[PDB]
């Protein structure tokens, strides 16, 4: 959706961002992973994971 | 550490973002770099002293 | 810290 220029972290200092964005990225698919098991055979195993 | 031709290893000096952007002089200080690597430091008091 | 002896 968004390209960001790398350049404006190092001398800003703002870390949290990129962690934001580590996590965010981690967020994305896991609940893409639950979007998958709802689409097709979905079961209580599936709460069993989560 | 790269593997040379021969098969030895010779030394790069990277292209590590951080130190990439430091040495090009695109972005960044020694001092800025090491905020997120080597341990901070002293503070200010108000008053000024350490 | 930083700038200031902040940062």
């Amino acid at each position: 959706d968004i390209v960001l220029n790398p350049l404006g972290v190092p001398s800003r200092m703002n870390i949290g961002q990129i962690l934001e964005t580590h996590l965010g990225m981690a967020a994305k698919g896991i609940g893409d992973k639950i979007n998958a098991m709802l689409k097709q055979q979905q079961e209580v195993a599936k709460l069993r994971e989560f | 550490t790269v593997i040379n031709r021969d098969g030895q290893e010779e030394k790069q000096v990277s292209f590590n973002s951080i130190y990439m952007m430091a040495d090009s002089g695109a972005r960044g200080s020694a001092a800025q770099i090491r905020q997120l690597a080597g341990m901070r430091g002293l503070m200010a008091k108000p008053d000024g002293s350490i | 810290t930083x700038x200031f002896x902040s940062g």
